[PDB]
């Protein structure tokens, strides 16, 4: 981003820490639900309790 | 820690710690104890198992 400091506009780079901080336009909620279905399947829990 | 001299190794733990708690899990943990003696081999294959 272009952060606004006091009368200057220095650039600000910061790491995304998790996968969830990716935007909706590149990683939508339905994709996350469909991925966590697979993660729930991998632990033999695709029928959840 | 005598794992190689044991009767049940780490695959039994790593399957039993993630199975669902249905009765079929009890059945498959039971029938994973089939012996691989030659006489158990012919006894298994003579009944189409």
């Amino acid at each position: 981003t272009h952060c606004q400091e006091n009368s200057e506009t220095v650039a600000l780079c910061t790491p995304r820490i998790v996968i969830g901080n990716l935007p909706d336009g590149l990683a939508p909620g339905p994709f996350h639900e469909l991925r966590t279905w697979e993660i729930m399947e991998h632990m033999r829990l695709r029928p959840p309790p | 820690a005598h794992e190689y001299h044991n009767w049940l190794r780490s695959p039994f733990s790593r399957y039993s710690a993630t199975c669902p708690n249905v009765l079929h899990s009890v059945m498959t943990l039971a029938a994973m104890l089939y012996k691989i003696s030659p006489v158990s081999l012919v006894l298994q294959t003579k009944a189409h198992i």
